[PDB]
């Protein structure tokens, strides 16, 4: 019957590894690099679009950075379509929590939920896992500014600075060298761009190949603003930091 | 290769090898025949006597559907029974909704579609039987034969099982020598002969003859078994023709 | 019976490739060339009507399809897969949007819904991916004119202009030289016809070319008068004659 | 409106002696002011030296007795032909009756 | 691959036969039936000295009149015990009586072949079910993952079974006392065990009509081990 | 639904998927449990391959199941969350119906039962997780420490370790832990637990986590500096 | 090599099971032809009764789907009858839901969509048949729409299907190149059947008796099949000029 | 070979190997004999023990007051099929106040076994059954094979070494069919028949299992000292 | 739950020495309207059973189709369908009784009162009643509806207890039934003159009489009756 054709996507190897999770991670290593850096007064999310064209409409394009609610955003590395399925689930989960408790969802609770969904695809159902890694940048009034990552295994961890996608080994070494705890957002912007500029497989880092976003308490008084940077605003921050 | 390991897989020829393998089970079975006569149909079958311990006349092979349709088959006997059970459900639902008993061509397609459905998926096995069936309806007598593929046609005469080539030749003679037609009583006699002649392919063990018929004049369009004096008369006629 | 294929038929290979998606893209590569160009005041989508037999009436086969009054689609790859996607895309525009908000979806969100359907054929049990790439052109009040490509994986990208299928690599180079941000719709149609001539072997006329625009509102195609705010569809398929007129000024 | 119950009349009587027991019942079956039958047995031998009667609505009574007789049969199959003791039969009947707690068998039962 | 419910060319179910191999790897369990009671005994087999051995529960109560000992993948036994306890109690609810030991065993064994593509595989554990009822007296059954159960006057399962069963062949007679049976289990366990037998790495239990199913204290078993040592040194 | 039997027997009587789940446990960071006379301590390894981590928000290795019981683990992190959630739900369900918090044995038995179920259910793989469950039963001052594994077997331990290089730290505990006289104080128990991890860990900096559980829902996690003082005192005595 | 057993993509972007279903199409060794008149649509098909024991009246690959729609099949009879029953059901359901007779081209699309599903879903195999639907549609007039195992369909001026389709196709192509019109300019359906038979004779190079052919005719508001004697009258008229 | 992985696959010669492998489980099972006259029908079954401490596995199961069977092969499958027969016999009694005909009981067993041979996931039954009964058309004996094939017979045997008992019955056919109104002589003939299949071992008091059903005889099983009379 | 619409009135029956007799009129009433004058309410099953039905006619026609299907089903794989394994009255009754009780227990009854009359294999007379509630009973005489109140008293004067059955001939029994049918025509407002009568005898088999009429009616005394006081 049908058993003949079943790949068995949810089994252990003899070494105790999940084949499909490992191979999904291999897929993600070829995706554009995404970086998250957390500062005292905010969080930066930077990400490199993959080998673009001059005929791609950039100002209406979004492949890397997505808004989950007013306080939480994600950077994507992997299959964009897979990410959008999860993103829409996460957006609903945030709204379900808001409806129930009349408070914005804490960042970790949203991350745990999405990570649990990913975990399920590794343990049951016989389906392939999602080929997506997320960087979550968010704020709540318990822990303040938070950076997390999740990967196809459904495991998640918290970070002061982190990369996903291509050249994470090289990127994580550069971040580990220049990152300090008393760092500010403007410095973290510069660090994120300098790291991408050195790790990129492209010849030079330009505005048309980048997506950029900040989460600042640079919002008038006791509140948090999300800024998804426009193409012209990425061009300006590249000149300001001295990369172009 | 590997195209013959799973049902419903087209080979590079455009063939379903699993259906063709089911035909081999049919060819391995005992001989069964059908003859279309002037106002009805006659069915007959070869039953191999494996042992003296078999109770004579008890292990009945021919099956009635509704009250007007006979069914006989060669191959895997349980598969035939399963198909007849379905046929009985189909004939029951038809009569429930439409009042009239199911017409024979209508009934033929019901079996045909069901057998064909068992060539569409790898989760099921094809039927290991060719089924000869028919009876009398409002438009007269009808004889059908249905294969493992789901294929069926109407017949003047039909035969399947191990002695089918022998039987087919004998049936073809009857068609040529009787263009005007054959009477029901004649067809019972001829059916006996053809099974006896087809028994040369299964000559090791002796056998038991079993005949049934539906005729407008002789059975009022109902399916009945040939019994007693009329069965013995047909055996005597058959035994006289082989000697 | 029962569908006993409850498991994925698209899986990651050791190298991180999703085999079935790659193979679907190969099927798209073999397909006939289609393109899209965006102007300041419109969008054009075009493809060759590769007729399988001259006895076939190629007008009865529509490669360029209306999805909503302001959104159109064309494809390269497996035609039957496209046809069912158009049916599903038309329906999802109503069920998940018009029946809720009382208006047709914007181009980017309908694309998003089509993408979702294509993604699910890449992960759900007992199915293969769709063997098509779509080019979806459309207009909506707040986003203006737009053009999107959708691949077998479910990934989608916006384009100023692009081409998919057989001679896409050569066609995209041709479009890069001709495209600017000051093109009027007629200029974009002219460029579309020039680009498409390169990939066509045989006859090149209004009967062998299928071309549609997303442009001005067509009140003449609405079917009724009396409501000032309803001004008609922006999707219009060009006629055989309308194509041939622009082939003389070529 | 349809009334699923009825009253078939009748009277039954059980008396336990020192080493015996009797279960008696009249043989008259009725509806309203009519006699249906002058001899319709109401007390039944159910096997294992147990006698039973379910008096009231005769349809429900016949149903219950039939199901209990069946319960004795399956007790034998499931427990190596063990004799069903009277106390065990009594507990088994409670569950048969309570299984229809929200649409009861309209009868008074005596074994 | 191949079906889970597949027959071998010899007419055996592959998965059932393989589960029997898992039971051979399990720790030894012995049962002996007498007219004075049925004794059940097990090898605990702690993997490390830091493991608190009294938490090793390989002898288990099903009802007051039925005990059970296990050998093999003992985690698989938990749902079997749960079902047995439920069946015993449920029958008492329905019939105001104790359930027959055979009927209880049969109910457990009905689970065994409910696997396919229900649970995904057979149980990897064998059970010795011991008990008393009024009809057939003191009984000992051996419940397998095949769904088959045999009654036994005495039986050993687990890694030392064929050596123990040969010893039970010689030693069992129809006049054995309960005390004689307790020593006999201890003797045969001591024979087949890797480590030296004491009150912390072996456990005794019994079922009598009067007192029902009892797991023996470590102090009580310790005395019976000392009684065994002396009577073997006596000749 | 997906029904495929992933956990099955092999000709030699082994269930490979359960055994390969144990190999995932072997890969996981080391976890250790030691019970004193009036406490239980849970030690856990943190691999220092990951710096630039935010330790405030990163999932901690020891999880409270109720106010009186804790659970640590070795193996797949994502898998452990599913067991922790189920255990937490069952803990509140038990309070709701029995009007008493779970015993440590009951909670262990429940978690182990879940692990077992995933070894003979269609369409599912076993949990790649072994757990150490520790605490005190309600109104009881006797310490409790249990272990579970992917197969679903469970048992009680005076002291136990699981995960990578657990063979080494079990070796240490087997010679250093006396049953007749367990660590009488919190200090002695924490010291022996840190000592056992120092056989395997690398640096004694942010690589050791310690959680002390005392009777009557008294659970506290030690900080970096508090643990660093134990690390300092151990090596100064060792220089001799 | 399990990409050849089920309907998943091969490395070349191909569906081998679909391709092999196309090969099953010619297993009957029967050729069909369809043409359009002014007022009618005619479909002819070869009839072969190899066994003398067969009842020749029951041997048929032309089906009456609805009152207006007819269907000829090229492929094995079980799959043919499968498609037929379904098409009949779909046509009846359409009329019930939408209050008018299902158009030929809409039924073709529906059956084509069903065929598409078998090329995408693994558990269902394709049917090894090519379905040629014919009618005189109330909006579009004389109509020929043909469906295949890939889920492809299109309208036709005329068409041919079978082992020798190419010979018939080119014969028809050459005729329509001369006349420069999309149909047979003829008043009566009788003469359109005579055209269809004549051009099949020319293309195949074989003569036909009354029992060697099978004919279906679609007019306004009915589709019907010709008897052997109706065909005989047709053959007599051909031979007399 | 390549065609024995599951029950849904015919071999190139039209064989169903999983069914044939299930048939093999019967041949490994212990011998059991069935025979009948016009008045009575008898089952005789050689029970098998695991060892000298173990009991002898029961071979005969009662289905109704007028019907029952003996088994050879997988005993749990016999329990499943006999339970199904018990239910069908019972349905016939409760609904139609009618004792289920033995022939119709065979037909039901055939159809139940068939469904397991044509569907994916399942497996064939691994047991053969000899059903005896007395109904409105007198005494009956049936032989069930898990292929689905059910056969009505005067006498038969199944299990290991069953060919010896089957040959004996084939010789004795004319004698034992005439044993009317004498239950003891019919059992004697069954015990003498099963003796032709013994090697090394002989019929002891806890080895032998006999059942009988007849004209004024409910289906009853004899074990232990109740069969010492026939040893 | 429904209400009966088109209805059939009394069915009456009794035992006699060698068999049973059953009868019922040929009317289908639509309330007070005597709508359908050619309705057969005695339905034979084989040559040994007659099922007489009163109450809702649509439900009767359903039961008629169930019995027709029961004969068909019994003949399947049954070489003795016309002999030892033919349908018995007791089988046909029990089946109906099961259905009637099941249908009342789903609160969707077949709105009928049924009498199954026949002769068994061993020659024993069979006569038993079942209704919409699943209530069953047997008696030497049985009747439904008005018949219960008027026919039974007359029929019980012939066969009062079991011991009167061997003493009652078929001539005496038929006479009693025909007189009862006349009494019901005098006194039941929903009855008709035309009726059917069936005899099932252990020797002479099943005799089915159609188009019988109530005759020898006394009306002459009406001419003398004047006013109301
Ligand atoms: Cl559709
Ligand atoms: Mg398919």
């Amino acid at each position: 019957g049908s058993r003949r054709y079943d790949s068995r996507t949810t089994i252990f190897s003899p070494e105790g590894r999940l084949y499909q999770v490992e191979y999904a991670l291999e897929s993600i290593s070829h995706a554009g690099t995404a970086i998250g850096i957390m500062a005292s007064d905010g969080i930066v999310l930077a990400a490199e679009r993959k080998v673009t064209s001059t005929l791609l409409e950039q100002d209406t394009s979004t492949e890397k950075l997505y808004k989950l609610n007013d306080k939480i955003a994600v950077a994507v590395a992997g299959l964009t379509a897979d990410a959008e399925i999860l993103i829409n689930t996460a957006r609903i989960h945030a709204q379900n929590y808001l409806k129930t408790y009349n408070e914005d969802i804490p960042v970790e609770i949203l991350v745990r939920r999405l990570s649990d969904i990913k975990q399920g695809y590794t343990q049951h159902g016989g389906l392939r896992p999602f080929g997506v890694s997320f960087i979550y940048a968010g704020y709540d009034d318990r822990y303040g500014y938070q950076l997390y990552t999740s990967n196809p295994s459904g495991n998640y961890t918290g970070w002061k600075a982190i990369s996903v996608g291509a050249n994470t080994s090289a990127a994580q070494t550069l971040l580990q060298m220049d990152y300090k705890d008393d760092m500010k957002v403007d410095d973290a912007i510069e660090l994120a761009l300098k790291t991408l500029s050195k790790t990129t497989d492209s010849s030079a880092l330009t505005y048309d190949r980048l997506e950029f976003a900040t989460i600042r308490k640079g919002a008038n008084d006791g509140e948090v603003y999300q800024k998804i940077f426009k193409p012209q605003e990425i061009k300006d921050i590249l000149v300001k930091t001295g990369i172009t | 290769t590997g195209y013959d390991l799973s049902n419903s897989v087209f080979s590079p020829d455009g063939r379903n090898f699993q259906v063709e393998y089911a035909v081999k089970a049919v060819e391995n079975g005992t001989t069964s025949i059908g003859i279309k006569c002037n106002d009805g149909v006659v069915f007959a079958v070869e039953k191999l006597i494996t042992s003296k311990l078999l109770v004579p006349q008890k292990n009945v092979k021919i099956q009635v559907v509704d009250r007007h349709i006979g069914c006989v088959y060669s191959g895997l006997i349980p598969d035939g029974r399963h198909l007849v059970n379905r046929g009985r459900e189909e004939a029951a639902s038809f009569k429930k909704l439409y009042k009239t008993p199911i017409p024979i061509p209508a009934f033929a397609d019901r079996l045909g579609q069901y057998v064909q459905a068992h060539t569409l998926y790898n989760s099921v096995r094809p039927f290991g039987v060719s089924t000869i069936f028919g009876g009398v309806d409002k438009n007269g007598a009808h004889l059908y034969m249905l294969e493992p593929s789901g294929s069926y046609w109407g017949y003047k005469g039909a035969a399947t099982g191990k002695g089918r080539q022998s039987a087919k030749a004998e049936l073809e003679k009857l068609v040529d020598h009787h263009p005007e037609g054959l009477s029901a009583r004649e067809a019972v006699k001829q059916a006996a002969k053809i099974i006896y002649l087809a028994h040369e392919d299964n000559k090791e063990k002796d056998f038991e003859l079993e005949i049934s018929w539906c005729s407008l004049s002789e059975t009022n369009g109902l399916h009945k078994f040939v019994k007693g004096d009329l069965l013995q008369e047909a055996i005597d006629f058959a035994q006289k023709e082989i000697n | 019976m029962t569908d006993r294929y409850s498991f994925s038929l698209t899986t990651f290979s050791p190298s991180g490739k999703l085999g079935q998606i790659d193979y679907a893209l190969t099927a798209v590569k073999q397909g006939v060339t289609s393109l899209g160009i965006k102007a300041t005041n419109g969008v054009v989508i075009a493809t060759e009507k590769k007729s399988s037999s001259p006895l076939a009436m190629s007008e009865t086969l529509s490669k360029v399809s209306l999805l909503t009054p302001d959104i159109g689609a064309v494809y390269s790859g497996m035609g039957p897969d496209y046809r069912v996607l158009v049916d599903k895309s038309r329906k999802v525009a109503h069920t998940s949007y018009k029946r809720i908000y009382g208006e047709y979806p914007p181009t980017k969100l309908l694309v998003s819904e089509v993408a979702k359907i294509m993604q699910e054929a890449t992960q759900s049990g007992g199915v293969r991916p769709f063997g098509v790439s779509l080019l979806i052109a459309g207009h909506d009040e707040f986003n203006g004119f737009s053009l999107y490509q959708v691949d077998p994986s479910g990934s989608y990208f916006p384009w100023k202009a692009t081409a998919i299928g057989k001679g896409s690599v050569a066609a995209k180079t041709f479009l890069e030289k001709r495209w600017n941000d000051e093109l009027e719709l007629e200029d974009a149609i002219h460029i579309a016809l020039l680009t498409l001539k390169e990939s066509v072997e045989g006859e090149f006329n209004g009967d062998t070319i299928e071309l549609a625009i997303i442009g001005d509102e067509n009140p003449d195609l609405l079917g009724y008068t009396g409501i000032p705010t309803d001004k008609g569809p922006r999707f219009r398929k060009l006629t055989s004659q309308e194509i041939n007129d622009r082939l003389e000024a070529l | 409106q349809f009334n699923p119950y009825g009253d078939n009349g009748g009277t039954i009587l059980g008396i336990a002696g020192e080493d015996f027991a009797v279960l008696a019942g009249d043989t008259r079956n009725i509806t309203d002011y009519s006699i249906n039958s002058r001899y319709e047995p109401k007390v039944f031998d159910c096997g294992d030296n147990i006698v039973m009667s379910a008096n009231g609505f005769a349809a429900d009574g016949d149903a219950l007795v039939k199901r209990f007789k069946n319960s004795v049969k399956w007790y034998h199959f499931d427990h190596n032909d063990k004799k069903l003791s009277i106390n065990s039969a009594a507990r088994n009947i409670q569950h048969l009756l309570y299984g229809k707690r929200f649409f009861p068998y309209y009868v008074h039962t005596i074994i | 691959d191949r079906g889970v419910s597949t027959f071998s060319p010899e007419g055996r179910l592959f998965q059932v036969e393989y589960s029997l191999e898992a039971i051979k790897l399990g720790s030894t369990a012995i049962g002996i039936a007498t007219k004075e009671g049925v004794v059940l005994g097990v090898e605990k087999r702690a993997t490390s000295p830091l493991l608190e051995s009294d938490s090793i529960e390989k002898i288990v109560e099903i009802d007051r009149h039925i005990g059970c000992a296990m050998s093999g993948l003992t985690a698989d036994a938990r749902s079997m015990i749960e079902h047995a306890r439920t069946a015993a109690v449920t029958h008492n609810l329905y019939y105001d009586e104790d359930i027959n030991v055979e009927s209880l065993t049969q109910s457990v064994c009905d689970l065994a072949l409910r696997f396919g593509e229900l649970m995904s595989r057979p149980f990897g554990v064998a059970l010795l079910i011991a008990g008393h009822d009024a009809d057939d007296g003191y009984q000992l059954f051996h419940a397998e993952p095949s769904g088959t159960f045999y009654r036994y006057n005495a039986k050993a399962i687990g890694s030392g079974s064929e050596g123990a069963q040969a010893e039970l062949l010689n030693e069992w007679h129809s006049s054995l006392t309960l005390k004689e049976a307790e020593l006999l289990v201890l003797k045969i366990l001591k024979q087949v065990m890797e480590e030296k037998l004491d009150e912390n790495n072996a456990q005794l239990s019994c079922i009598t009509k009067q007192d029902g199913f009892k797991i023996y204290d470590n102090e009580k078993t310790a005395e019976l081990i000392k009684e065994l040592k002396e009577k073997e040194a006596a000749e | 639904g997906y029904d495929r039997a992933l956990s099955i027997f092999s000709p030699d009587g082994h269930i490979f998927q359960v055994e390969y789940a144990l190999e995932a446990v072997k890969r996981g960071t080391c976890a250790v449990g030691v019970k004193g006379k009036n406490c239980v301590v849970l030690g856990c390894e943190r691999r220092s391959t990951l710096k630039l981590q935010d330790t405030r928000i990163t999932p901690s290795k020891v999880s409270k199941i109720d106010s009186h019981v804790v659970l640590s683990f070795s193996g797949l992190n994502a898998d452990s969350r599913i067991l922790i959630e189920k255990a937490r739900v069952e803990a509140q369900s038990h309070r709701l119906t029995l009007e008493d918090p779970v015993t440590v044995e009951y909670l262990t038995r429940y978690v182990a039962g879940v692990q077992q179920r995933y070894t003979q259910s269609g369409g599912v793989r076993p949990f790649g997780v072994s757990t150490l469950i520790a605490g005190f039963d309600p109104r009881d001052d006797e310490p409790k420490l249990y272990q579970t594994e992917p197969s679903g077997i469970y048992s009680s331990w005076s002291a136990q370790t699981i995960g990578r290089n657990s063979k080494t730290v079990r070796e240490f505990l087997e010679k250093n832990y006396d049953r007749k006289e367990p660590p009488a104080t919190v200090e002695e128990c924490v010291k022996l637990t840190v000592r056992s991890l120092l056989e395997v860990v690398q640096t004694g900096a942010k690589n050791i986590e310690i959680t002390v559980v005392k009777p009557d829902s008294d659970i506290v996690a030690l900080s970096s500096e508090e643990i660093n003082q134990y690390v300092t005192q151990i090596e100064q005595e060792k220089q001799e | 090599g399990y990409d050849r057993h089920i309907t998943i993509f091969s490395p070349e972007g191909r569906l081998y099971q679909v391709e092999y279903a196309f090969k099953a199409t010619n297993q009957t060794n029967i050729n069909s032809l369809a043409v359009r008149g002014k007022d009618c649509t005619v479909v002819i098909s070869q009839k072969k009764v190899p066994d003398k024991l067969l009842d020749p009246t029951t041997v048929s690959y032309i089906f009456c789907i609805s009152r207006t729609i007819g269907m000829v099949v090229n492929g094995p009879i079980p799959d043919a009858r499968n498609a037929a029953l379904r098409a009949k059901a779909e046509a009846a359901e359409f009329r019930y839901k939408y209050g008018y007779d299902m158009p030929c081209d809409v039924l073709a699309k529906r059956m084509a969509n069903l065929s598409q599903i078998y090329t995408q879903r693994a558990y269902m195999r394709p049917l090894g048949v090519i379905l040629t639907f014919v009618s005189v549609d109330e909006e579009l007039g004389p109509s020929i729409y043909k469906t295949d195992p890939a889920g492809y369909y299109v309208g036709y001026k005329a068409t041919a299907t079978g082992p020798k389709q190419q010979e018939i196709t080119t014969n028809l192509e050459n005729h329509f190149k001369k006349s420069k019109i999309d149909h047979i300019n003829e008043e009566s359906w009788e003469k359109v059947v005579e055209f269809a038979i004549t051009h099949m004779i020319d293309a195949l190079g074989t003569e036909f008796s009354k029992n060697d052919l099978e004919v279906g005719v679609a007019t306004k508001d009915k589709f019907f099949t010709l008897s052997a004697e109706n065909i005989e009258e047709r053959l007599v008229a051909i031979a007399e000029q | 070979n390549n065609y024995d992985g599951d029950t849904v696959t015919f071999s190139p010669t039209g064989r169903l190997f999983q069914v044939e492998y299930a048939l093999e489980a019967i041949k490994q099972g212990s011998v059991t004999v069935g025979l009948r006259s016009n008045t009575h029908a008898v089952l005789v079954a050689l029970k098998r023990n695991a060892d000298e401490l173990s009991s002898y596995q029961k071979k005969i199961i009662k289905c109704d007051e007028h019907m029952g069977l003996s088994l050879a092969g997988l005993a749990p499958d016999a329990r499943v099929l006999s339970n199904y027969l018990r239910q069908q016999c019972n349905y016939s009694s409760l609904v139609f106040n009618r004792k289920l005909a033995v022939e119709r009981a065979g037909h039901l067993l055939c159809d139940k076994a068939q469904k397991n041979t044509q569907s994916y996931g399942g497996r064939p039954y691994g047991v053969g059954l000899l059903i005896i009964g007395y109904d409105k058309s007198g005494a009956h004996l049936l032989e069930f094979q898990p292929s689905g094939n059910v056969t009505e017979l005067y006498g038969t045997a199944i299990g290991a070494r069953s060919q010896g008992a089957k040959t004996y019955l084939e010789r004795t056919l004319d004698t034992f069919i005439k044993i009317d109104g004498n239950p003891d002589e019919l059992i004697k003939a069954g015990v003498e028949a099963i003796s032709q299949s013994l090697r090394d071992e002989s019929l002891t008091v806890d080895n032998l299992s006999i059942a009988i059903v007849g004209k004024d005889t409910p289906f009853t099983i004899y074990d232990g000292e109740a069969v010492a009379k026939y040893i | 739950t429904q209400q009966p619409i088109v209805t059939g009135t009394s069915v009456i029956s009794m035992k006699y020495d060698n068999g049973v007799i059953i009868a019922a009129d040929n009317l289908g009433s639509y309330g007070s309207l005597l709508r359908f004058n050619g309705v057969e309410r005695l339905i034979p099953v084989g040559d040994n059973t007659v099922v007489g039905i009163s109450g809702d006619i649509s439900d009767m026609q359903h039961i008629e189709r169930l019995l027709k299907d029961l004969v068909t089903e019994n003949a399947y794989d049954n070489p003795l369908a016309d002999a030892e394994e033919a349908l018995e009255p007791s089988y046909i009754f029990e089946y109906l009784a099961t259905v009637m009780y099941q249908r009342r227990s789903k609160m969707n009854p077949l709105w009928n009162a049924i009498i199954v009359a026949g002769v068994q294999s061993n020659g024993d007379q069979f006569l038993r009643y079942v209704n919409l509630l699943g209530v069953t009973y047997s008696s030497p005489t049985l009747a439904t509806g008005f018949g219960a109140h008027m026919a039974n008293p007359l029929l019980r004067k012939v066969v009062d207890r079991e011991s009167d059955i061997p003493k009652t001939t078929v001539q005496v029994a038929e006479e009693a039934i025909v007189n009862a049918m006349r009494v019901l025509y005098y006194r039941d407002a929903r009855s008709s003159r035309n009726f059917s009568l069936a005899i099932i005898d252990k020797n002479t088999g099943l005799t089915f009489k159609k188009n019988l009429q109530v005759e020898n009616m006394k009306w002459d005394f009406a001419k003398d009756i004047k006013g109301y006081g």
